[PDB]
């Protein structure tokens, strides 16, 4: 059972430089690359005394690139697995998806090929990216469909970094976003949303940090991957691979974006103050203010939801909790699905890293839902589309490169079509 | 990786031009002799973008000095930091054009650019992966306005595909030094309307105005104007040449900030700038930076902002700050001054942040905004250009040279139908 | 020559035991060519090419 | 093959004496006199080598 | 009361320029430290009386031809005037303090006929002031220049003067009984836009020679002041020129900016049988030396060569000897010392003659017999913070301003560890246990960590964040079970190392900055801002009594002797206290540490007591019975 | 080097527009010089390798002689112009019996000699600009019975001017070939 | 991708080879220095030179800045409910 982890773009790159330096602290790798069976799923044990990773970071620009060639991780990643471009993208969708991209794909696609092939029980793709971007936007979705035609079966773990409503550090990202999003329905399977005030949010109020960097930002998204991933890597009372997710999270084949939340997000002195239980963080793991996405779920309904549990878990307080969640009535579910959550637990904790402020608790839940939120903030990045596209801005960029507006005519209907589907199903 | 290549046109080009190569060979720490001498390692990675590798460890700029006079060429060599210059990159005239468009473009232009330009290309393919072009000059003078001109037209001509930055200082009235400033400012920027990618507008009033009033100094010389400028010139380009936690490309900000073809002229300011007497009652905070920036007695352009609206900002930032705070302060300066900014065009403002600091400071950041006020500043122009032309004053020295009067009519409709789009637009 | 990467060949990486995605038809490659160098392969115990080794055989002879 | 041989020659000599800054060859001026009047011709002839080299007693003995 | 002897001291301002100058009669050198200038006995290394009474740091010197006047000058804060304090030599008293310069005093010039002073002060004054030896009174003075003004030099004559514009300007000043005033003339350059650093003038007045930041000597003809022939003609020096000084034959001993020097011909030639001359030649090609030349002094004439003392901005002086004879310049470095500011020394258990002191980028092993500096290891760019030997000799822990605990050897400097993120930001205070491999480090967070270390790994264990300001101090028991954390938030806490919890929590109003353990684990003594040391018992935890000892200003050093009756404490202000440990008592040395004192420590055989202080000084005393 | 590449259908190992064009080459040159010009008919950039004696100026592939780089693709692309002088070059090939041919293509020679280790060819230029493709899988075929491998260094002689020399796997023809591998 | 990026992982591919290095830079050698000790223990007459040696290690890469401030003022700012972050 092992999984690949592909990144794209300046965000991509930073969540694996986080998530990374968190699984071999996890599995005791020293960043040089080797040990003073359960790391089999990420590190290939190669050689003697060698562990090298399963991931390709790549990007256009050579500066983040080179920046963890040159870091403390020298030794862990294999040269070759580091690939680089020339020049940027620029913000532009058509420049990552035509230009650079029809040169730097092959080489890519042609590499995971022998990362699959090295592989022997390769349960699945996951990416890492952002769609604000352009490179990460526009040659991450060219290799997501070379990928699905060269595989197709197989799931794909899309963990796309979405621009917040209204903290903004981009100009054309709602292009970016929409025509990432159109070849993003039809060949991932099972997209997760991230968003960046949310988080924010969440460091400032449970993380009491005043001055959150992109570090944290990353370190957590890096927890909530391991949380996700521990059923692999780890044994417990009850596991499950990538593959329940594919059907147990996706009722439509086109209904896939899955909003993710982490618990208990706890300093150091909170530890102390409150009382780990089981009831209490399932509860967290619910109100508005502990998922990941800005988003308020009460003007939504549930459609199904996941559970991953760390830690001392034992499944009766799991079954009360879920048991109360369900009679409680601040959180509606769907007619189409009376039996909405599916839990999981495995036996060990979670670790701490020495630079977060997380503390060493005894359990953690990680949880994974779908809803019509996303429905909501489609609808809002399309009406902030269309604004801007009404009076034809940053298009003639667009037509330079190579690109028309057929292809933005075909994105804004079918996200109205995607709008349209949602709002049938949620009735 | 990416390559940006220098030209200095004119006096005010090639003053510019050297202070700003001072600048960059301090923030490099490579000494006035060529060689490196800095301590840290991240100046070694990012000396390929404006410096060549030459035999015996010295760095030569990747910079082309054009003019037509032998006092610019011997003041360049006389300062500090002129012994680097490579000796074979001075094109160089014997007569000067003397404040003649004409003169500049058309008689000493069909003998000058054939080198210059042979030169500009040889440079061109000295480095693998092209990125842009950078030229410093004047839109008033002769050898620095026609002939720059004229190189952007050939450069453009021969290569299609590379970003293009125009650091033109303009005349205002009130800092008037020679007197056919409109006739020349006026086809100049016909030509880099049509011509430039982008173009860096600047003016000596406004960096007199900033000196008495913020820097509270008593003397404001031309060293001191030309100092700020090149702490923009390289704080526009610090992301290419140092890592940081948002890398921002020169045609990333381009794409950012150029919404239409036509409105790329942009307003360029720089913080923190503050006098020595009150270095010590002040902080080093994003906030105060903010507003600093923000504020329009920062800007180094004769027009107020607040006559117009901003079309598209963007800063970028040097220091090891918070991302959240950097934007949530762009976040507070897009919700207040609310009514400033476009409506059709949602989020305003481009952020990018940068991990090195310039020498002497804390930190730093750099402003540069496409707003909608130059229009006030083109039409300030434009009248000055009507009112010569309607009489034909000064006109015959023009059209002895082999121009007419088809050219001077066609670039009046020019600025008119372009002040007309930025008005309609506002 | 797999390293070297001129066998136009993938693991399909199915459920149940894993076939040979094949990059061009098997009926008009060369046998000449490839037979002798998939039987020398048989030999090796490595995990990721003995299987690709066997599996290309078994196809070529079936 | 340039168009111009003489298309050179102020900027060269500029270059040499000032920009590259080496010390220009400043001799063969003597007997020039000033300007407005005609120079004294020297009976010298610049194309002839004679270099006639006088080694009286540093020569070395066999 | 009485006042301690002071043993021997290590440590010399090497960032001022042209500080270091020797005694032009018999054996006697002077050079600045951090706020007092040192002479010291040119035979043997047995440190002079020093000379007090400046407010700040010191920054610039002047000696008089006959050497019997000495004039200082300092930096002091932004709007308080700076002061030039003038001292005899023979008698060492304070003669005239003269306070006119706003901010800084930028150099000082005295005359040939031991007569007038010329004072050039401030980056933003620029005002030349002219003084007179016989009262403390001021002639007259005048703004030089738009562009600031670095350096001032007198003729051999002395009516008039010379000095050069940090920027792009040069002028000679003469002046006149008639009007009691100063007439600039400004140089004749033909284009030429250097910045000019350091000046010297002939023996008989004909020409000056002055270092331009571009690399060259430049040499104007006096009288006119023109320009004339350049410097070095293989090339300018690797970055400006920084110090000048003139033969007694007809040379130039020029320093550049990388510890580069050479020896330059002044007489000019005209070559290529032409009217422009050549560049001045370097006769001698001198070798490269590891810090920025700052000071170049000629102190000694013999008529086999020539002897100098040559200052470093890395704070390393040098002997050169040149002979004429035979082109080569010899060096030997005869003292070296820390170049900024230094944080926290160890002592290795047991043992006597080892100091392990560190500064920024730095950590420096010493020898105390002779206080000859045994080894060095420089990491590139970063801030030391504390640093401690283990209890076992084999590693040297040494916190650094990134997060990061890097452990070192002995011998060889080999790194055999490091900790890629230890706390978030820099680290302040680590502790050694007597096992060898449990370590304690605490930083600015407020939080300490605990490390156990495998002979291939390092693994940390649980983290204890009580503390909400920055961690001073961490001290541990014999025994590895006890250790006290002394923090910033005025509690200093005891935890517990079989179970990481917390026994009880001193407190006070204010920071605590140092806590010492008692021999036989009675007490402790605790020192912080209160200007208040006060012992506490041990074990539950209560103030026993308090001493007012040096109310004047903070205290942040404490040590204790081995058997537990001495009682060695620093301060914020310049002198340190011995106390008795049962009783109140003073046996304190008041002149020394011009810059207040951050760490001392008492040798374990009972027999010195070593301190160390915001400036690069490390003051080697005796000890005695209190 | 080369041994962990991609090579796909392209594969560059000089290309005269560059920084440093000669970063593994090995320059060896006496009685000669090397130069990087403009030439006047395709206005760029391109090498000149000019020498009295061809035998002694060249520049090899691999600048460790011992270390040899790899590449697996069949063809060998020369864009090289005709000086109307001495010129030749040399490359290194392995037969899967795992011994090292020669193939020395040369200007000055009339005879085609075929040797245990190395075969000398007689080559004529047209006058101007011109490509040439050496097909080291039929060449090693005609030479030997065994068949092409591997490529293990080249190495051209004085007396040219070179520009853009790759290796391939086809034959591309002009109008499918990639805009940077064009001569005009 | 290209030829000097091929050229540049095999190059870190042997620095990732051969095994880590404590050293960057030494002066002079243990051995020597050993002596020079030695005889600086045993008598007089020794050079400050000889007895004085530096070793430099990779250290910081970034250059030398003050350290930042994270947290102004407890007074000034705080969160939603209440506290000192
Ligand atoms: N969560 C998180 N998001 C990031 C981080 N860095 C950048 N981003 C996001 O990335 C978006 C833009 O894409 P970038 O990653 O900056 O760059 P890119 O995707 O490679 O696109 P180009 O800049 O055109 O090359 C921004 O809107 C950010 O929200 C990060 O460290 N953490
Ligand atoms: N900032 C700055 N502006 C200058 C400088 N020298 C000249 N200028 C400006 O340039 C304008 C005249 O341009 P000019 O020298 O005639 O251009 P040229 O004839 O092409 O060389 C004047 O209005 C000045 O304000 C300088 O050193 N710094
Ligand atoms: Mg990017």
């Amino acid at each position: 059972r092992e999984v690949i982890s592909i990144h794209i773009g300046q965000a991509g790159i930073q969540v694996g430089n986080a998530c990374w330096e968190l699984y071999c602290l996890e599995h005791g790798i020293q960043p040089d690359g080797q040990m003073p069976d359960a790391f089999n799923t990420f590190f290939s044990e190669t050689g003697a005394g060698k562990h090298v990773p399963r991931c390709i970071f790549l990007d256009l620009e050579p500066t983040v690139v080179d920046e963890v060639r040159t870091g403390t991780y020298r030794q862990l990643f294999h040269p070759e697995q580091l690939i680089s471009g020339k020049e940027d993208a620029a913000n532009n969708f058509a420049r990552g998806h035509y230009t650079i991209g029809k040169e730097i794909v092959d080489l890519a696609l042609d590499r995971i090929r022998k990362l699959a092939d090295n592989c022997t029980g390769l349960q699945g793709f996951l990416v890492f990216n952002a769609v604000g971007g352009g490179t990460g936007s526009g040659l991450g979705s060219l290799l997501l469909e070379r990928l699905s035609v060269d595989y197709g079966k197989k799931s794909k773990l899309g963990f796309t970094v979405y621009p917040s409503p209204q903290v903004s550090t981009a100009v054309v990202e709602p292009y970016n976003s929409v025509l990432s999003t159109h070849s993003l329905l039809e060949h991932t399977d099972v997209a997760v949303m991230l968003d960046n005030e949310a988080i924010y949010d969440i460091c400032r109020r449970s993380l009491d940090i005043e001055r959150p960097t992109y570090t944290n930002l990353n370190r957590l998204i890096a927890q909530v991957i391991s949380s996700l991933t521990a059923s692999l890597r780890f044994d417990g009372a009850l596991n499950v691979d990538i593959t329940e997710f594919q059907t147990n999270l996706v009722p439509y084949p086109r209904i896939h974006f899955m909003l993710s939340s982490y618990a208990p997000i706890i300093s150091a002195e909170k530890a102390y103050h409150e009382q780990l239980s089981v009831a209490e963080i399932t509860n967290a793991a619910f109100e508005p203010a502990s998922m990941m996405v800005k988003c308020d779920p009460r003007h939504g309904k549930y459609m199904a939801c996941c559970l991953m549990y760390r830690g001392d878990v034992v499944p009766k307080d799991v079954n009360a909790s879920v048991a109360t969640i369900k009679t409680k009535r601040t959180i509606q579910f769907v007619d189409w699905c009376p039996t909405g959550f599916k839990c999981g637990i495995n036996y060990q904790p979670p670790t701490v890293v020495p630079g977060g402020d997380l503390a060493k608790v005894q359990r953690a839940v990680c949880m994974i839902s779908n809803s019509t939120a996303i429905g909501e903030i489609f609808s809002r990045l399309d009406h902030k589309f269309d604004l801007m596209y009404a009076k034809r801005a940053f298009v003639h960029w667009y037509v330079g490169e190579g690109m028309e507006e057929g292809e933005f005519s075909e994105a804004r209907e079918d996200l109205a079509a995607l709008e349209k589907d949602f709002e049938e199903v949620g009735a | 990786m990416r390559e940006i290549v220098h030209i200095q046109g004119g006096q005010c080009g090639n003053q510019i031009g050297a202070k700003f190569w001072e600048v960059v060979s301090d923030e490099h720490g490579i000494d006035p002799t060529g060689t490196y001498h800095g301590d840290s390692d991240l100046q070694l990675e990012r000396i390929n973008v404006y410096f060549n590798e030459a035999t015996g460890g010295r760095y030569v700029p990747r910079a082309i000095l054009m003019d037509l006079e032998p006092g610019t060429m011997d003041s360049v060599r006389s300062g500090p930091y002129g012994q680097i210059f490579r000796p074979d990159n001075f094109v160089f005239g014997q007569t000067g054009a003397g404040n003649n468009w004409a003169k500049g473009h058309y008689t000493e232009g069909a003998e000058l650019i054939d080198s210059v330009l042979d030169v500009v290309r040889k440079e061109a393919e000295s480095c693998d992966c092209l990125q842009g072009f950078q030229v410093c000059h004047s839109l008033g003078g002769g050898t620095g306005s026609g002939m720059g001109t004229l190189l952007i037209s050939k450069i453009r001509e021969e290569y299609p595909d590379r970003m293009m930055l125009t650091f033109s200082v303009v005349p205002s009235p009130k800092v008037s030094d020679t007197v056919v400033e409109p006739y020349n400012a006026t086809l100049s920027v016909h030509q880099l309307v049509e011509n430039a990618d982008e173009c860096m507008v600047l003016d000596n009033e406004a960096l007199y105005d900033i000196c008495f009033r913020t820097l509270k100094l008593t003397t404001p010389t031309f060293g001191d104007l030309n100092h700020l400028i090149s702490a923009v010139m390289s704080g526009i380009t610090c992301c290419l040449r140092f890592p940081g936690q948002l890398n921002a490309d020169l045609r990333k900000l381009a794409v950012n900030l150029i919404p239409f073809p036509r409105l790329h002229f942009f307003m360029v300011g720089f913080t923190p700038l503050t006098s020595r007497g009150s270095q010590q009652y002040r902080a080093l905070t994003v906030p105060e930076l903010t507003q600093q920036m923000w504020d329009a007695k920062n800007m180094m352009c004769a027009a107020d902002p607040r006559h117009g609206r901003y079309l598209t900002a963007s800063a970028l930032f040097r220091g090891r700050m918070s991302t959240k705070e950097v934007d949530e302060q762009m976040l507070n300066v897009q919700n207040k001054n609310s009514s400033y900014f476009v409506e059709w065009i949602p989020n305003n403002v481009k952020s990018s942040v940068c991990d090195i600091p310039p020498k002497g400071l804390k930190m730093s950041a750099t402003f540069i905004g496409n707003s909608t006020a130059i229009q006030e500043m083109f039409k300030r122009v434009s009248e000055q250009f009507t009112a010569m032309f309607r009489r034909k004053a000064f006109l015959h020295w023009y059209t002895g040279e082999g121009m007419d009067e088809m050219e001077f009519t066609e670039a009046e409709s020019n600025m008119n139908d372009l002040v007309s789009e930025y008005q309609q637009y506002q | 020559f797999y390293e070297r990467g001129d066998l136009p060949i993938a693991v399909d990486h199915r459920g149940s035991k894993n076939m040979i995605a094949w990059k061009v038809d098997i009926e008009k490659l060369d046998y000449h060519h490839y037979l002798p160098i998939f039987f020398d392969g048989i030999r090796e115990t490595q995990e990721p090419y003995r299987f690709l080794a066997v599996k290309g055989v078994e196809d070529m002879l079936r | 093959m340039n168009g111009d041989v003489a298309g050179s020659l102020f900027t060269s000599t500029y270059r040499n004496v000032k920009l590259a800054g080496k010390a220009p060859p400043a001799a063969n001026l003597s007997g020039t006199g000033s300007c407005f009047d005609t120079t004294s011709l020297s009976p010298a002839r610049a194309g002839a080598h004679k270099a006639l080299d006088v080694q009286k007693d540093e020569l070395p003995v066999w | 009361a009485e006042p301690l002897v002071l043993n021997s001291v290590i440590g010399f301002g090497g960032a001022i320029e042209n500080g270091l100058i020797a005694h032009p009669d018999g054996r006697t050198i002077i050079y600045p430290l951090g706020s007092t200038i040192v002479l010291r006995d040119r035979a043997d290394p047995r440190s002079q009386e020093f000379l007090q009474g400046h407010s700040d740091k010191v920054s610039c010197l002047a000696l008089s031809r006959s050497g019997r006047y000495l004039a200082s000058g300092q930096i002091t804060y932004m709007g308080f005037t700076a002061d030039i304090i003038i001292w005899d030599l023979e008698s060492k008293q304070l003669i005239h303090r003269m306070a006119l310069h706003k901010v800084k005093v930028q150099a000082l010039d005295f005359s040939c006929d031991e007569r007038f002073l010329a004072s050039l002060g401030g980056q933003d004054d620029n005002a030349l002031v002219l003084w007179d030896v016989a009262s403390g009174n001021a002639i007259c003075g005048s703004p030089c220049n738009t562009n600031f003004t670095n350096c001032v030099k007198f003729f051999n004559n002395s009516p008039d003067k010379l000095i050069t514009a940090g920027n792009f300007n040069m002028n000679v000043w003469t002046y006149d009984a008639g009007n009691n005033k100063l007439r600039p003339t400004d140089a004749t350059l033909g284009t030429l836009k250097r910045v000019f650093k350091s000046v010297v003038v002939d023996a008989n007045d004909e020409y000056a020679y002055c270092g331009t930041t571009t690399g060259d000597v430049l040499q104007i003809a006096l009288e006119r002041v023109l320009f004339k022939n350049t410097g070095p003609a293989k090339g300018n020096v690797q970055m400006g020129v920084t110090a000048t000084c003139e033969v007694p034959t007809g040379d130039i001993l020029v320093g550049g900016g990388d510890g580069s020097l050479q020896v330059l011909r002044t007489v000019p030639e005209p070559s290529s049988t032409n009217p422009k001359l050549l560049r001045k030649m370097p006769a001698l090609a001198g070798t490269k030396v590891e810090g920025a030349i700052t000071s170049i002094a000629l102190a000694d004439m013999n008529a086999r060569g020539f002897t100098f003392f040559v200052g470093t901005a890395m704070c390393n002086i040098y002997k050169v000897t040149y002979e004429p004879a035979t082109s080569r310049l010899k060096e030997e470095l005869v003292q070296t010392a820390h170049n900024d500011k230094i944080n926290g020394m160890a002592f290795p258990n047991e043992y006597s003659e080892v100091f392990a002191t560190c500064g920024t980028g730095f950590i420096r092993l010493w020898h105390l017999t002779t206080c000859r500096e045994l080894l060095r290891i420089a990491v590139p760019n970063l801030e030391c913070f504390c640093i401690a030997f283990t209890t076992d000799g084999s590693a040297i822990l040494s916190g650094w301003s990134d997060g990061k605990i890097r452990a070192f050897g002995p011998q060889s400097g080999k790194i055999i560890f490091t900790i890629n993120d230890a706390h978030q930001k820099a680290v302040t205070a680590i502790a050694s246990t007597a096992d060898s491999s449990r370590i304690l480090s605490g930083g600015e967070e407020g939080m300490v960590r605990v490390w156990r270390i495998g002979r291939t790994s390092q693994t940390l264990e649980a983290s204890m964040k009580d503390h909400k300001g920055p961690v001073n101090c961490i001290r541990i028991k014999g025994s590895g079970d006890e250790c006290v954390s002394a923090s910033s938030d005025g509690s200093c806490i005891l935890w517990d190392l079989h179970t990481f919890k917390r026994r009880t929590s001193l407190f006070a109003n204010t920071f605590f900055k140092s806590v010492v353990y008692h021999p036989d684990e009675s007490q402790l003594v605790t020192a912080g801002t209160d200007r208040k040391v006060t012992y506490w018992d041990a074990y539950d935890g209560n103030a026993i009594r308090i001493i007012d000892g040096s109310d004047l200003d903070e205290v942040n050093a404490l040590a204790v002797d081995r058997d537990g009756e001495a009682l060695v404490s620093g301060g914020g202000d310049k002198l340190v206290k011995l106390w008795g440990y049962d009783e109140g008592h003073c046996y304190f040395v008041g002149v020394a540490h011009s810059g207040a004192i951050t760490a001392v420590g008492v040798t374990p055989d009972k027999q010195r007591i070593v301190s160390v202080g915001t400036e690069g000084g490390i003051f080697i005393w005796d000890y005695q019975r209190p | 080097m080369f041994k962990n590449a991609f090579q796909s259908g392209f594969l560059s190992v000089l290309y005269s527009i560059g920084s440093k064009p000669l970063e593994i080459w090995d320059k060896q040159v006496s009685n000669g010089h090397i130069k990087r010009i403009t030439d006047a008919d395709i206005q760029s950039s391109v090498l000149e390798i000019m020498g009295q004696n061809v035998s002694t100026t060249y520049i090899t592939c691999p600048a460790d002689p011992n270390k040899t780089l790899g590449i697996k693709l069949p063809f060998l692309v020369l864009i090289i112009k005709n000086l109307n002088k001495y010129f030749s070059f040399e490359v290194q090939v392995l037969d899967d019996k795992n011994v090292r041919r020669r193939f020395r293509a040369s200007n000055y020679q009339s005879t085609t000699r075929v040797k245990p280790f190395i075969c000398t060819m007689p080559m004529r230029l047209d006058s101007g600009w011109n490509q040439i493709q050496f097909n080291l899988s039929d060449f090693t075929r005609r030479a030997y019975g065994t068949n092409y491998i591997e490529t293990l260094r080249v190495q051209v002689h004085a007396n040219c001017r070179i520009r853009r020399i790759y290796f391939s796997d086809r034959l591309y023809s002009e109008e499918e070939l990639p805009a940077e591998f064009k001569l005009f | 991708m290209d030829l000097k990026q091929q050229v540049k992982n095999y190059t870190m591919t042997i620095r990732n080879t051969r095994p880590p290095t404590m050293i960057k830079e030494q002066d002079k050698s243990e051995f020597s220095h050993f002596r020079a000790l030695q005889v600086l223990a045993n008598g007089d007459e020794v050079p400050y030179e000889a007895t004085l040696r530096n070793v430099i290690h990779d250290g910081a890469r970034q250059p030398k800045l003050p350290p930042r401030q994270t947290q102004k003022h407890p007074g000034y700012i705080r969160n939603e409910s209440g506290g000192f972050f």
